[PDB]
RNA sequence: GGCCUCCGAACGGUAAGAGCCUAGCAUGUAGAACUGGUUACCU
RNA sequence: GUGCUCGCUUCGGCAGCACAUAUACUAAAAUUGGAACGAUACAGAGAAGAUUAGCAUGGCCCCUGCGCAAGGAUGACACAUUCGUGAAGCGUU
C-alpha cells in the first residue's frame, strides 16, 4: 500500500540545486578554390 | 529540480487574453472581405 | 538573464554590433575556409569608428 | 514510483505499508534528490528505507538499499570479479556528475527494465558465483541496530527498548569498516574480499594429475542409473574414447579423446551436475 | 619513477584541461592533448578526448585524420575501421576521407572490403579522379572486366 | 494498479503479522488458487481468525496495577499503568571488551 | 471669508587575494562468512 | 477497559456477546568526514610611462542582495632575406 508522506509546510527548502555540470555532447550529413581568388 | 526562489517580475499579470471583438476586426470579417 | 540598462547599454550596442557583423559578413563575405580575418576585419571596424569620430 | 529491491529487504510478510517522499534525501553516490521509500520489514525489524536513487541501481544493477545484485545477491566487488570489471565509472567528481546526467539520458531511452550496458553481458555467468550466491533470505540484516546505551552498561528504557541488547562487533575485525560508497565501487570491499577467499578453496578445476589423462573416476553413482544417462549427458562434449563401469563400488570410469574435455566435463559437472535426481559425483583416476 | 612520473602528469594533465575550457575550441589544444597521452600509450584517454573534440566540431577534418591515425599507430584495426565508417558518414563530401579508409583496408589485404567502400563512395557521383582511383583500384588486380563495367 | 478494499487489506495484514498465516493474494498462480500464505501452524489451529472477529478463546493475561479514582495525586495512574510484571551478566563482558577494543582501534 | 510643501535608509573605503595551522558543520546510513563420494578381465 | 446477557448465579469466579483495532526518521546514543575570510606568515590592485574612472564579454568561479535592480578592485579568473622531405591519387614522355 503505497502512501504519500505528509510534508511539513514550514520546512524550508531541503537541499541546494545550484551546482553546474557542463553540457553534454551524431552530427547529419552536410550533403551541401581558385589560386587568384585565394 | 525547479527551486523554490520566486521574483517580482513573475507574479501573474493580465491573465485574461483578449479576443478581438467583430467591430475590433475580428478574423471571421478578414476571410470574407474583398 | 540580465536586463539591459543605462550602465550596460553603450556595451550592449556595441557587443551586438561587432556580433552584427560578425554572424552577417562571416556568414556572407566567405571562402578563406581558415579563419577570415575576424578578428581583423572587427580591428578595420573599430578603426573605421575611430576615423570617422577624427573626421 | 516503487522502488527498486531485494527480496530480502522488502520483507518476509506479503503485505506491506510503504510510504513515500518525493524528495527525501540525496542519494550517497550521485548526490541527488530522490524519491524515498519506507517500509516495515517485519515485527522486529528496522524500518528500511532506500539509500540509493534509482538511476545508479539500474547502472549498477542492484537493490536501492542493499546494493546486492538483484540475480545474486552478491557485493558489486564480487560479482566483477565473477565477470566484467570494465564496466567502471567515473568515481571523480564534475565527472561523476556528468557521466550520470548523460548515463540518465540514455536509460531513459532504453526500454526501461534493463542495466544500460551490463546486461548484454549480464545473461553470460555461473562460472563461480551461482555457486557462491546465496540461496534464501537472510533476515538477520534487518535486525535494530545495538542500542548504544546498553553496550556501555546503562540503557534505562528496560525491556522498552527497541534496540537491540547483545555484544557488539570487535573493531578489530576488517570487516567491519565498511564504506557506503566503497562497497559501491567496488572498492577494498572487506566482505567481497572474504567471498573471494570462500571461491577460491572451492575443490574445482586446478585437477590435472596426469598428462592426457581423461580417465574420470565417478564417485556415487547408484544402482538406479544406466549408462545410457551417461552418453547423452556427455555426448555434448565430443568424441567419446570409451567408458568403464563399475557397479559393485557404484563407481564409472570414462574416457575422452582429448584431456580438454575431460577438464570440461569436471568443470560442468564438478559438485554442479545431477541426473535420475542423483548426485553424480566426479574425481580423476 | 613511481610518484615522480605521476606528478608530471597532473601538471600537463591539468593545464591542457585549463587550455582547453579557457579557449573551448582551437581544437590545436585538443590535438596536443591528445598527442601528449597517446606518447604515454594512455590511449583509452586518448580516445575520450577525441571524441569530446569531436562534440566540439565535427566537421574539422584534420581532427578526424588525427583520430583514425592514432587507432591505426596502435594496431587498433577495428576502432580505425569504425572511425572510418563515421568519418565518411557524417562528412562523405570529404575525399581525403576515402583515400585513406580504402587504402588501408588495401594494405589490411581486405579487397572485398575496399570494393564495398568504393561503391558507398560512387553512390556521391564524385569527382573525376575518384572515378580514376577506383578504376586503377581495380587495375592493380587483373579485374578487366570490373574496370570496364 | 489495485483496488482492494482498504479494511480487508487491514484484516489480512494484522492477522499474518499477529499470527503468521494470512490469505495469499495471487493472480496467477496456478491460473486458480486453494491456498493460504503464512506459516500455518496458527491457521490450522486458528481457523483463520481474524483481529477484528473475536477469538474462539482467550488466554494468558498479564496484570498492570491501577487506581483510576484521580481523587488521591500523585497516586493516580491511568492508562499510564507501568506493567507489574516486568521492571545478562555473562555478556555484560562480551560488550565491554568490545568496546575496549574498538576504543583502542581508535587508539 | 477661510488656503501653511517637506521630514529616511542601503552600498559605492579601508584592500583582492594564495598558503599554513587550528573549533567550528553535516551523517544518524547501508552491510557483516557457512558443510558432507567406487576399480576391475585374454598374450 | 465499559456495558449487557431474567448467562451459570452468587455477589467470588467463569463463560458468551456488543462496543473499542496497529504509534514511532523508534535512540535519552555511537561513529563518520567539508567549512572560520581567526591569527600568523609570505607576498601585494586591470589597461599605456605613471596615476586612476569605469560599463562590458565567457562560465566545472562565486558572495551580498526580495529582486529581471545594484553592488562586491572594472568582484576574481582571461598569457627580413630563403626552402625541402615522406606517403598517396591523377594525367604524360
Ligand atoms: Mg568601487
Ligand atoms: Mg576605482
Ligand atoms: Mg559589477
Ligand atoms: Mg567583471
Ligand atoms: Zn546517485
Ligand atoms: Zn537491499
Ligand atoms: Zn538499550
Amino acid at each position: 500500500r503505497m502512501v504519500e508522506m505528509q510534508k511539513d509546510p514550514m520546512e524550508p527548502p531541503r537541499f541546494k540545486i545550484n551546482k553546474k555540470i557542463p553540457r553534454g555532447p551524431p552530427p547529419a550529413p552536410v550533403m551541401h578554390m581558385t589560386v587568384k581568388e585565394q | 529540480q525547479l527551486s523554490k526562489q520566486y521574483s517580482s517580475r513573475d507574479l501573474p499579470s493580465h491573465t485574461k487574453i483578449k479576443y478581438r471583438q467583430t467591430t475590433q476586426d475580428a478574423p471571421e470579417e478578414v476571410r470574407n472581405r474583398d | 538573464a540580465k536586463t539591459v540598462t543605462k550602465q550596460r547599454v553603450e556595451s550592449h550596442f556595441d557587443l551586438e554590433l561587432r556580433a552584427a557583423v560578425m554572424h552577417d559578413i562571416l556568414d556572407m563575405m566567405p571562402e578563406g575556409i581558415k579563419q577570415n580575418k575576424a578578428r581583423t576585419i572587427l580591428q578595420h571596424l573599430s578603426e573605421a569608428w575611430r576615423c570617422w569620430k577624427a573626421n | 514510483d516503487f522502488p527498486i529491491l531485494c527480496q530480502t529487504c522488502l520483507g518476509e510478510n506479503p503485505y506491506i505499508r510503504m510510504t513515500k517522499e518525493k524528495y527525501g534525501k540525496e542519494c550517497k553516490i550521485c548526490a541527488r534528490p530522490f524519491t524515498v521509500f519506507r517500509w516495515c520489514p517485519g515485527v522486529r525489524m528496522r524500518f528500511k528505507k532506500t539509500e540509493v536513487c534509482q538511476t545508479c541501481s539500474k547502472l549498477k544493477n542492484v537493490c536501492q538499499t542493499c546494493l546486492l545484485d538483484l540475480e545474486y545477491g552478491l557485493p558489486i566487488q564480487v560479482r566483477d570479479a565473477g565477470l566484467s570489471f570494465k564496466d567502471d565509472m567515473p568515481k571523480s567528481d564534475v565527472n561523476k556528475e556528468y557521466y550520470t546526467q548523460n548515463m540518465e539520458r540514455e536509460i531513459s531511452n532504453s526500454d526501461g527494465t534493463r542495466p544500460v550496458g551490463m546486461l548484454g553481458k549480464a545473461t553470460s555467468t555461473s562460472d563461480m558465483l551461482l555457486k557462491l550466491a546465496r540461496t534464501t533470505p537472510y533476515y538477520k540484516r534487518n535486525r535494530p541496530h545495538i542500542c548504544s546505551f546498553w553496550v556501555k552498561g546503562e540503557c534505562k528504557r528496560g525491556e522498552e527498548c527497541p534496540y537491540r541488547h547483545e555484544k557488539p562487533t570487535d573493531p578489530d575485525d576488517p570487516l567491519a569498516d565498511q564504506n557506503i560508497k566503497d562497497r559501491y565501487y567496488g572498492i577494498n570491499d572487506p566482505v567481497a574480499d572474504k567471498l573471494l577467499k570462500r571461491a577460491s578453496t572451492m575443490p574445482r578445476l586446478d585437477p590435472p594429475e596426469d598428462k592426457t589423462i581423461t580417465t574420470l573416476y565417478v564417485g556415487g553413482l547408484g544402482d538406479t542409473i544406466t549408462e545410457t544417462d551417461l552418453r547423452n549427458h556427455f555426448y555434448q562434449f565430443g568424441e567419446i574414447r570409451t567408458i568403464t563401469v563399475v557397479q559393485r563400488q557404484q563407481c564409472a570410469f570414462i574416457q575422452f579423446a582429448t584431456r580438454q574435455a575431460a577438464e570440461v566435463a569436471a568443470e560442468k559437472s564438478f559438485n554442479k551436475l545431477i541426473v535420475n535426481g542423483r548426485r553424480l559425483n566426479v574425481k580423476w583416476g | 619513477d613511481e610518484e615522480e612520473l605521476n606528478d608530471y602528469k597532473l601538471r600537463k594533465r591539468k593545464t591542457f584541461e585549463d587550455n582547453i575550457r579557457k579557449n573551448r575550441t582551437v581544437i590545436s589544444n585538443w590535438i596536443k592533448y591528445a598527442q601528449w597521452e597517446e606518447s604515454l600509450k594512455e590511449i583509452q584517454r586518448a580516445r575520450s578526448i577525441y571524441e569530446r573534440a569531436l562534440d566540439v566540431d565535427y566537421r574539422n577534418i584534420t581532427l578526424w585524420l588525427k583520430y583514425a591515425e592514432m587507432e591505426m599507430k596502435n594496431r587498433q584495426v577495428n576502432h580505425a575501421r569504425n572511425i572510418w565508417d563515421r568519418a565518411i558518414t557524417t562528412l562523405p563530401r570529404v575525399n581525403q576521407f576515402w583515400y585513406k579508409y580504402t587504402y588501408m583496408e588495401e594494405m589490411l589485404g581486405n579487397v572485398a572490403g575496399a570494393r564495398q567502400v568504393f561503391e558507398r563512395w560512387m553512390e556521391w557521383q564524385p569527382e573525376e579522379q575518384a572515378w580514376h582511383s577506383y578504376i586503377n583500384f581495380e587495375l592493380r588486380y587483373k579485374e578487366v572486366d570490373r574496370a570496364r563495367t | 494498479p489495485a483496488h482492494i478494499n482498504d479494511f480487508m487489506f487491514e484484516q489480512q495484514r494484522r492477522t499474518f503479522a499477529t499470527y503468521g498465516y494470512a490469505l495469499d493474494p495471487s493472480l496467477d498462480n496456478h491460473q486458480v488458487s486453494a491456498k493460504y500464505i503464512g506459516s500455518v501452524e496458527e491457521a490450522e489451529k486458528n481457523q483463520g481468525l481474524t483481529v477484528f472477529e473475536t477469538g474462539q478463546k482467550k488466554t494468558e493475561k498479564r496484570k498492570k496495577f491501577k487506581e483510576n479514582d484521580a481523587s488521591n495525586i500523585d497516586g493516580f495512574l491511568g492508562p499510564w499503568a507501568k506493567y507489574v510484571d516486568e521492571k545478562s551478566e555473562e555478556e555484560q563482558k562480551e560488550l565491554d571488551e568490545i568496546t575496549a577494543k574498538r576504543q583502542k582501534k581508535g587508539k
